[PDB]
């Protein structure tokens, strides 16, 4: 897994694969790593699948909620904080390191997360299997107040990186886009593979399949 | 990791370093290790970051209910204790060892070391993996009554040295002065860092 | 004054002219008992009880209402004594908390303000009564200077520079009103205090009197201690001879 | 391994408005077979069912204790459960025992109740869920099974065929696996009615 | 990790007679290869007639001699009488028990006299199980002290001779003979022997110094 | 404490006529590392007893305020009770054995000095509840090293003199700092008496390395 | 409406007074200390010719050298036997004797005000027991008695008599006891002033007779010897 | 030190009547107006917020309360007591989303909230809220009106009024509301309904409303209001 | 009266009427006096029967080797003061090895008794004790009442006509600080004495002596062991 995030000038942009590996073998060609939390505030999940779907659903509830009652958008700095406690309490036994990046009346923030409760704060960020490939890239091309267009295309080439360089990084790259206008979220934003295309057509007569028993229930 | 607190008589010289690392791999190569406490008190981090981070946040949740209930900025020594507590309440569960300095009208600048759930208070002092590379260093280097401008030198110099030697400590250097008028929070590129024998 | 019959049992119950009787009547408590009294000086505080003598038989010394809350903190009781100490082991627990969480001799303010936390939380809830005594909290330090607080039944804390509970609170304070506590030194201000204790002191309804001494000032280095017998003693006859 | 104790293999696949679910029939110990009808796919409703492949206790566990939890949402709500719901049901009954989890990766397989439309999904051992517009596989011959079905898998099967790619795919894969076998049960799941076949497979 | 024992050595030894019972022991208490002290006698008063002597883990016999005095208290507040050397005995075999699963590393032997007037002896493993016998010998050195009570006592492996009852003096001797020729070879015997002898007159304490080596 | 983190080493005690009088350095080691070199591990628990701790730091310090606390408590009531040297004694055993038997031990070694009704007392404490009272004490290395020394001096004159005693215990350091890795050469001597608890500030063991010539 | 641990304005708890209260509709039983062993009495009371025998028992067993008479609410009382056979047989397993009976009524009296509401555990008393007992033994200090109300007061008796008719068997004991009375007295005067103060005569299935003598253990009479002692009216 | 009473504070009387659930109903009955009306492509729900001087800010508290995306809420009766069921159904709402992953169904939020008001008629030390809910929502596209009072019990409305003149604003609304309403005409007639109770002008800070639709639920802004008021 | 069935409610005048009707029931227990010399503390008290054919109750209970205590009222609440108090004697003597200090140990009962009058449902303790100890401070006689209030005391009686004992101890008050053991003795029985009628005079079986000083340990004496103490008296006068 490859997730990044990148701070710019109008807001933030986050990025992950669609590559979920069971053992050493795919299952998910295309799942979803971008988490919804806020309407203008997004997690990217890495770690135990099963981990980061839950936390991140259970903050996005927590900050609903939070919303409901406050009335007002909710902080990121909120959910970071919320995330930590949490993540903290069960001592690196929930596998999760998550990208946090969200717009405030405070400004575009970044934020990643680890599993035993540590936080850190900076403008570019990648975690996971593919993250070595994705800061090499972050810390080769990025400079502050980049333009939005030449960031979306950055976070697309650091986690291109990823899904080639690394084996358990695969498929399409989907990124967020974040400003205080908006949060756009593109899925397969690139998809540096496409295989649709088979040679052989395996397919069978009916009758082929020996049967021994059959029922059939009418509805 | 390298920190240092060092005590002067308008207040306090407090040091950090910008690393953390996982292993061979560092995850940030700038890092705050500079937590306040309150106003007037700050902490610097070493161990787990998850662990100190953590005992940094409930350490100034409790003084800022104690400065309220005696309406009072805490004393630096109430500060120490709270995070020496902590720190001894779960020895052998939290892995850190935070070095707590600040000012107070009582007793001025302070420096206290809470490494292992002790209480000592020191002239200066030293905390992380950093450190163990210039004891040396420190025992030579040192002048009772350096003004804040040497102390800083002092702190920034000794830093350098453990961050050049050091594997787990790296970045910038992080510094802060704490005094009766204010906080002074500023930091030191590489470009700006003390130059001595590198080969 | 009073509402019989139902707004009166429970301290969870309001009389409909807004009043908790409950807490009032633990007033009248105090009200009762004999006279406390202290006042701060320039230099510390210094505290005064009248101890009626039920028998001869009791000891010289026995029913203490000069209590050691904390080394530098005093306590002066008035009221149901049996109360007053259960109040006295939760201000020198109180007190030991601050020292085992923060390293330090306890704020006498604060001290104040933590046990009148306890003491309002017994007047609330039908399961529990309030306590049924009035108590006073002297300190000394050269930071903090010289101060002086006390509690009521209903968990009312205030500071002063002079005070009284008991019997005669009203016939004491018109006699501290007289002194000029902000310049006098606290070896003058005993003296002053055993002659109001003696005054206030009823002689023809009351029976006979022990008279309770305390200091907390610089002269005993900032630790709350007892009056000696040979200071005390000068003080009585001072008391005794200035009242013609 | 603890799923390799029992073994067991179970797939869905996808069609035109239909979906296929299959299932070895093994029941058997580490070095033996106990039982050739063993129940591995339970219907949670009429044009819905789960298959749980991995430890036969917890096989059975699960799907009773959803059984439990789907007829209290069936008697509360005034409706029949949608595909979405029954893979959350589950998601959030194996993630309770997160951190003493029932040995087994369920597959959910079926059509939506009013909206005709098809539903295939399986879950982690702690109920992480995975929706495919093809195929999902679960068992212990799970790379048996993917190499079939990557292979064999067409976009629009009627149920005609689709019975005969899910079938030859189970089959297989089943014969590559020494803890999987002793006949195959195959489920085709339609508007108007639901056909169920066990299968000529080997016995060895 | 930790270990929450300490070997500290001292054996303790226990005869039955007539109208008379003895408990004796060393007098030294050491850890590892050192010393703790010369003067740490193991024989303990708990009535007017019955004596405890504890040996093995120093930390586990002073713990579990207070709370035999406590439960000494306990039981004549209850009773309105003192109790007897079998009930003591009775009772030391449930305490010990108690910690069935964190035992006491602790040998215990209890000398007294019984209701009748004669000498009784209890000797105890570290978990509780016990039973009545004329002599007893437990801790480091109770395999040099044995074999030599079963031939004397209880007069084994000899032919014709004519089976003398115990006497006092025999007794007291055959308790310094044995310890005198157990610091001689166990390195964990020396220093000083304490005799206690319970009769019905009460306690009387006697020492013979040993081996400071 | 399962693992200890700073460390103090040997702490001596000796007995003389009319006193007892106990040494330990300010050394706080972590690990090899000599970390702190002027911490004192002696307190002063009254005016008649005085306790000088080996091991943990931490709970060394943990120690010393629940034990100061004690005495606070005490002092408030005023009721001409005061915990005497046998009674700290008694009190430190009983703690020791309640942490050790919950596998949560104090890691700590104490040597207890007092002296009360005309009689001298010297009392050991171990991290497991190994209680006992000896004429001379001395931890960790100190029984392997010191202990030696103060035994076979008291065996050809049982009663010292405070003078007598000082120096004897000076004798002691000289060797410790010699003979101990984990010593250090600035220490501390405390004294009990009819006047009170009285602990001396920093004090260096003379010091001799001409046989560092006698090699050749 | 008051509390279970309220004071009356004279100084004693209401709920004490009336467990009192309910002794006097319970019916007397008789028990006497004689130097050579301790005899207890008890009246059936028989409500129905229908209703069995030896059913009642209001004489009991704790030991083998312990009896105890029990009056008034039979119910709440052997709820206290069961404590008290099973304090006996704790303290045997414990300290390997037989319980004193000044223990044994000292173990019983401790469950005495052990009653309330508030502050209190889920199976707590709610009120005290209605049951007056007499406790007969023989222990290494001689032959004793003790008599136990629900007030937790207990104390040795020469003879003492509890139940509906208690005032008139306690003075009818009074002129008729002697220190060195003998056993053969000790059951025949407890069997006479029975048949006085009863509304019933005495038949050999009506009453309960035990003994408990420094010789044997505790005995409870057979039909034919209650017919040997009832010979001599 | 604190410990609550552990018996019932409603019983039922000689006439079989829960006299404190009726005492309930009182309190609400004299509670300030609200009105829900059901119609068809949508809900709309109206109250008095009438705070009877020029000195409060309209725009701090609010009655006309979101649960979720979806569900909105409106009361009769006491504030205090209507906060306490909203942060309650807050968290239902939530609870049945992380289990369901599915936006809860009108019907299974009232029953939920309803069955914390039935707790409150039979636990110990405790009273029965003294408020009538108002509950709108649409699911599986259609639009839902339900009303939960002290009794725990519930009831589907396709128009309803409750607080004061509770009994001429049903009768009202029985000649006035005719079914196949459009969502803007909704809003008006709620608005009339409204206007039969007031007593006083109003103006868009006097009133509250809020609309749920295909769209979700919202509060009508005051500016809104505004338009409609003519 | 409505302010009188709880604890927990205060009287209009200020006071608590259910501890004021628990110090009745220490009035109607039989008299018991307490009274100290410079070296000894001796308790005496009036055994009681309610029939003749009954014996006599127990009044002087077992503390400690250093504590003995008398009591009057409730036996179920003197028996569980009592069991208390050889509890915190026990543990005291288990961690530091020392005799707990009279003053002291009446603190915790001052402590132990305030609690249940301020809770509800809960009864103030119907018992009044008279403490006799000894330790560093020497000799002790204490008083403890139903209301958690204790008293340190050169003499004292609690009990039935008790205060006919309270006026003798009063007169010779100054006499008992310079009394040999045997004389002191004696001032307790010639106050025990006071209290009983005209009729009737102290006996070898309704009189129960402890004591406790610097020479022994407490000792209760009953029956054979009382009558040395008895004999030797100056004839009841009026
Ligand atoms: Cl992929
Ligand atoms: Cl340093
Ligand atoms: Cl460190
Ligand atoms: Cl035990
Ligand atoms: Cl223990
Ligand atoms: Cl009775
Ligand atoms: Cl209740
Ligand atoms: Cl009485
Ligand atoms: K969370
Ligand atoms: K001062
Ligand atoms: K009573
Ligand atoms: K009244």
């Amino acid at each position: 897994t490859t997730i990044a995030g990148l701070v710019f000038r109008d807001g933030v942009i986050l990025g992950a694969d669609t590559r979920a590996t069971n053992d050493s073998v795919v299952a998910d060609k295309s799942c979803e790593k971008i988490h919804f939390i806020a309407p203008k505030i997004y997690c990217c999940g890495a770690g135990v699948a099963a981990d980061t779907e839950m936390t991140t659903r259970m903050a996005a509830s927590k900050m609903e909620l939070h919303a409901l009652s406050t009335g007002r958008e909710p902080r990121v700095a909120t959910v970071t904080r919320i995330l930590r406690q949490t993540l903290f309490r069960y001592q690196g036994h929930v596998g999760a390191s998550l990208v946090v990046g969200g717009v405030d009346l405070n400004g575009p923030q970044l934020y990643e997360v680890h599993p035993h409760g540590s936080y850190s704060r900076l403008p570019f960020t990648a975690l996971g299997s593919g993250q070595g490939a994705a800061v090499a890239l972050l810390e080769d091309r990025f400079q502050p107040n980049m333009t939005l267009e030449a960031a979306q295309e950055l976070l697309v080439e650091a986690i291109t990186a990823g899904i080639l360089s690394d084996l358990g990084s695969g498929g399409n790259v989907d990124a967020c886009v974040i400003t205080a206008g908006g949060a756009k979220l593109q899925r397969a934003l690139s998809t540096p593979t496409e295989p649709v295309q088979r040679a052989g057509r395996y397919r069978f007569a009916p009758g082929t399949t020996p049967v021994l028993t059959r029922e059939v229930r009418p509805l | 990791t390298t920190i240092m607190a060092v005590e002067f008589d308008g207040g306090v010289v407090v040091g950090s370093d910008s690393r953390v690392s996982a292993g061979t791999a560092v995850v940030n190569r700038v890092f705050d290790k500079l937590s306040p406490l309150h106003q007037r008190i700050f902490c610097a981090l070493s161990g787990s970051a998850a662990d100190a981070q953590a005992i940094a946040d409930m350490a100034a949740y409790q003084l800022e209910l104690h400065g309220l209930e005696l309406e009072e900025p805490p004393l630096v020594l109430a500060a120490a204790n709270v995070v020496k507590n902590i720190s001894y309440k779960y020895r052998e569960d939290l892995l850190a060892h935070l070095i707590v300095a600040g000012w107070d009208q009582r007793e001025g600048g302070q420096v206290y070391g809470t490494m292992g759930g002790m209480l000592i208070r020191q002239p200066f002092t030293i905390g992380g993996s950093g450190s163990s590379y210039i004891y040396g260093y420190v025992d030579a280097a040192y002048k009772p009554g350096m003004t804040p401008e040497e102390c800083r030198r002092f702190t920034t110099n000794a830093i350098t040295l453990a961050m050049n030697r050091d594997g787990s400590s790296g970045g910038v250097i992080y510094l802060v002065t704490i005094t009766a008028a204010g906080v002074d929070h500023r930091v030191i590129l590489g470009d700006e860092l003390p130059k001595f024998y590198d080969e | 004054s009073s509402i019989g019959t139902g707004y009166d049992l429970s301290a969870s119950t309001f009389s409909p002219d807004g009043r908790v009787f409950q807490v009032e009547y633990a007033m009248k408590a105090v009200e009762n008992s004999s006279t406390a009294i202290g006042i701060r000086c320039k230099d510390g505080v210094v505290f005064g009880v009248e101890k009626l003598v039920l028998s001869k038989l009791y000891e010289e010394g026995s029913n203490k209402r000069l209590f050691n809350v904390d080394r530098h903190v005093g306590m002066a009781v008035a009221g149901l004594l049996a109360d007053a100490r259960s109040l006295a082991d939760i201000a020198r627990e109180e007190a030991s908390n601050f020292r085992s969480n923060f390293g330090y001799n306890i704020p006498l303010k604060h001290l104040a303000d933590r046990v009148a936390m306890y003491v309002h939380a017994y007047t609330l809830y039908s399961a529990v009564r309030p306590f049924g005594c009035s108590f006073m909290l002297g300190s000394y330090s050269a930071n903090d200077g010289a101060q002086l607080y006390m509690i009521d039944p209903s968990g009312v804390s205030y500071g002063y520079w002079g005070c009284a509970i008991g019997k005669a609170r009203q016939a004491a304070k018109t006699e501290i009103e007289k002194l000029q506590m902000k310049e006098m030194t606290c070896r003058d201000v005993v003296k002053e205090v055993a002659k109001i204790i003696y005054i206030v002191h009823d002689e023809v309804k009351d029976k006979a009197f022990e008279l309770e001494l305390s200091w907390v000032g610089e002269l005993t280095k900032g630790r709350h201690e007892i009056v000696p017998k040979d200071i005390r003693e000068e003080a009585e006859k001072y008391a005794k001879e200035s009242l013609k | 391994s603890i799923m390799s104790y029992n073994g067991g293999a179970v797939m869905a696949m996808k069609g035109k408005n239909c979906v296929a679910i299959a299932a070895d029939r093994r029941f058997g110990i580490q070095a033996q077979m106990v039982t050739t009808d063993f129940q591995k796919i339970f219907p949670m409703g009429d044009r819905l069912y789960i298959g749980l492949a991995g430890l036969a206790t917890d096989v059975q566990t699960v799907a009773q204790r959803l059984k439990f939890r789907l007829n209290l949402y069936e008697l509360k709500e005034g409706r029949q459960i949608k595909p979405y719901t029954l893979m959350s049901m589950v998601a959030n009954l194996l993630y309770e025992k997160r951190f003493g989890p029932y040995y087994t990766e369920p597959v959910i397989a079926g059509l939506d109740p009013k909206t005709f439309k098809p539903f295939i999904c399986s879950l982690d051992l702690i109920g992480c869920p995975m929706v495919t517009d093809d195929f999902v596989v679960s068992g212990t011959c799970s790379e048996q099974m993917y190499g079939m079905c990557e292979s064999l898998w067409e976009p629009n099967m009627d149920p005609e065929h689709l019975f005969e790619t899910i079938s030859q795919a189970m089959l297989n894969a089943v014969d590559r696996d020494a803890v999987s076998g002793m006949g195959v049960i195959v489920h085709v799941i339609e508007k108007d009615k639901i056909t169920t076949r066990t299968l000529k497979a080997r016995m060895d | 990790r930790f270990s929450p024992y300490a070997f500290n050595g001292g054996t303790v030894l226990a005869i039955a007679g007539e109208d008379f019972s003895i408990v004796a022991s060393d007098t030294r208490l050491s850890e590892g290869f050192s010393i703790h002290t010369r003067d740490s006698p193991k024989c303990y008063k708990l009535t007017d007639k019955t004596v405890i002597g504890c040996s093995g883990f120093h930390g586990d016999c002073l713990t579990l001699t207070k709370i035999i005095e406590a439960r000494l208290k306990m039981y004549k507040h209850s009773n309105n009488k003192a109790m007897t050397t079998g009930a003591i005995a009775a009772m030391l075999s449930t305490i010990l028990y108690s910690r069935r699963f964190f035992p006491y590393y602790v040998y215990n032997i209890i000398g007294g006299l019984d209701e009748e007037g004669k000498g009784a002896v209890y000797s105890f493993d570290p978990v509780g199980s016990y039973q009545r016998d004329s002599f007893k010998a437990g801790g480091s050195a109770s395999a040099m002290l044995q074999p030599l009570l079963d031939n004397q006592v209880g007069f084994k492996n000899m032919q014709n001779v004519e089976h003398v009852p115990l006497t006092l003096d025999r007794a007291m001797r055959l308790v310094k003979d044995v310890f005198i020729s157990a610091a001689e070879r166990d390195v964990y015997t020396g220093d000083a022997l304490r005799i206690c002898i319970v009769t019905k007159e009460g306690i009387r304490e006697e020492t013979v110094p040993l081996r400071k080596d | 404490t399962q693992n200890p983190m700073v460390t103090g080493t040997s702490v001596l005690g000796v007995k003389f006529d009319g006193g007892v009088v106990i040494a330990a350095d300010m050394l706080g080691s972590y690990g090899s590392l000599a970390r702190f070199r002027n911490i004192s591990r002696i307190m002063r628990v009254n005016d008649s007893t005085m306790l000088g701790a080996s091991g943990d730091y931490a709970d060394f310090q943990y120690l010393k305020q629940v034990l100061g606390q004690m005495v606070i408590d005490e002092e408030l009531l005023g009721d001409g009770h005061s915990y005497s040297p046998r009674a700290i004694h008694s009190w430190l055993t009983r703690a020791m054995y309640s942490r050790r038997s919950k596998m949560n031990p104090l890691w700590n070694t104490m040597v207890i000095g007092g002296y009360a009704d005309g009689e001298s007392f010297l009392g050991y404490v171990d991290m497991l509840g190994v209680a006992y009272e000896a004429p001379s004490l001395a931890t960790g290395y100190g029984a392997y090293l010191a202990q030696p020394l103060l035994r076979e001096v008291l065996e050809k004159q049982p009663v010292l003199s405070q003078t007598e005693a000082r120096e004897l215990v000076e004798r002691c350091m000289r060797v410790l700092y010699y003979r101990d890795a984990r010593s250090y050469n600035r220490f501390q001597i405390a004294t009990v008496t009819e006047k009170g608890v009285e602990i001396e500030g920093p004090l260096s063991a003379q010091t001799n390395w001409d046989i560092a010539h006698m090699i050749s | 409406d008051r509390g279970v641990n309220t004071f009356s304005p004279e100084g004693r708890l209401f709920q004490v007074e009336y467990a009192i209260e309910a002794i006097k509709l319970g019916s007397t039983a008789i028990g006497i200390q004689t130097s050579e062993g301790v005899c207890l009495a008890v009246e059936k009371r028989i409500t129905s010719p229908l209703m069995e025998p030896s059913s009642i028992e209001k004489i009991v067993e704790i030991d083998a050298h312990i009896g105890c008479a029990m009056s008034g609410l039979i119910a709440d009382a052997k709820t206290l036997i069961d404590k008290a056979r099973v304090e006996t047989q704790n303290h045997w397993f414990t300290y390997n004797e037989t319980m004193t009976v000044e223990s044994v009524t000292q173990a019983v009296s401790n469950l005495a005000l052990q009653f309330g509401e508030e502050d209190a555990d889920p199976g707590a008393m709610s009120r005290p027991f209605g049951v007056a007992l007499l406790f007969g033994g023989v222990d290494e200090k001689g032959p004793q008695l003790f008599h136990m109300d629900p007030s937790g007061t207990f104390v040795q008796c020469d003879a003492r008599a509890i139940g509906s008719a208690s005032e008139g068997a306690q003075s009818s004991l009074q002129e008729v006891y002697h220190k060195s009375m003998t056993l053969k007295e000790a059951i025949k005067s407890s069997l006479i002033i029975l048949k006085q103060v009863m509304e019933e005569k005495l038949n050999a299935t009506n009453i309960e007779l035990a003994t408990v003598q420094p010789g044997q253990n505790f005995h409870m009479f057979t039909k034919e010897e209650l017919e040997e002692v009832i010979k001599d009216i | 030190a604190k410990r609550g009473y552990s018996f019932s504070l409603t019983t039922f009387s000689p006439s079989g009547k829960l006299v404190q659930i009726e005492y309930a109903l009182a309190a609400v009955a004299g509670g300030a107006p609200s009105v829900g009306i059901k119609a068809a492509n949508g809900v709309v729900l109206a109250t008095e917020k009438k705070q009877k001087s020029i000195l409060y800010d309209e725009r701090s508290v609010h009655k006309v309360e979101p649960i979720t995306k979806h569900i909105g809420l409106v009361y009769s009766g006491m504030g205090p007591d209507y906060r306490v069921l909203v942060h309650r159904a807050r968290k239902l709402a939530q609870q049945y989303y992380l289990v369901y992953q599915e936006p809860i169904p009108t019907a299974q939020l009232v029953q939920r909230v309803a069955s914390v008001m039935q707790e409150y008629t039979q636990s110990g030390g405790v009273r029965p809220f003294g408020v009538s809910l108002l509950i709108c929502g649409w699911n599986e596209g259609r639009p839902y009106l339900f009303q939960s009072d002290p009794s725990g019990a519930y009831f589907a409305w396709k128009a309803t009024a409750m607080g004061k003149n509770y009994v001429n604003g049903k009768t009202f609304l029985e000649k006035r509301y005719n079914e196949d309403l459009e969502l803007e005409d909704a809003i008006h007639t709620a608005i009339l309904t409204l206007k039969e109770s007031f007593e006083g002008q109003m103006t868009e800070d006097n009133i509250e409303v809020g609309i749920c639709n295909e769209a979700g639920f919202r509060r009508l802004t005051p500016t809104e209001v505004r338009d409609y008021l003519a | 009266n409505q302010y009188d069935n709880d604890v927990t409610v205060w009287s209009p005048q200020g006071r608590i009427h259910q501890i004021e009707y628990a110090m009745e029931a220490v009035k109607q227990g039989s008299a018991t006096v307490g009274l100290k010399s410079k070296t000894h503390a001796v308790l005496v008290a009036l055994k009681r029967a309610q029939s003749e054919l009954a014996a006599h109750q127990k009044k002087i209970l077992h503390v400690d080797n250093h504590i003995g205590i008398s009591i009057a009222g409730l036996t179920a609440d003197a028996r569980l003061l009592c069991n208390f108090m050889r509890q915190e004697c026990l543990d005291s003597r288990f961690v530091f090895d020392r005799p707990l200090p009279v003053s002291r140990l009446v603190s915790l009962i001052g402590s132990k008794t305030q609690i249940p009058t301020q809770r509800y449902g809960r009864r103030p303790y119907g018992v009044g004790l008279l403490i006799a100890g000894y330790d560093d401070m020497g000799p002790h006689i204490f008083q403890t009442c139903p209301s958690a209030n204790y008293f340190d005391c050169r003499a004292m009686s609690i009990g039935a006509r008790s205060q006919s004992a309270r006026t003798y101890l009063e007169r010779h008050m100054s006499e008992f600080m310079e009394c040999n053991l045997d004389e002191l003795v004696k001032h307790g029985l010639r106050a025990l004495r006071e209290t009983l009628p005209a009729e009737q005079d102290l006996t070898t079986k309704n009189v129960s002596i402890g004591i406790v000083g610097k020479d022994l340990e407490f000792t209760i004496y009953d029956d054979d062991d009382v009558s040395p103490f008895l004999d030797g008296l100056e004839e009841r006068p009026q």
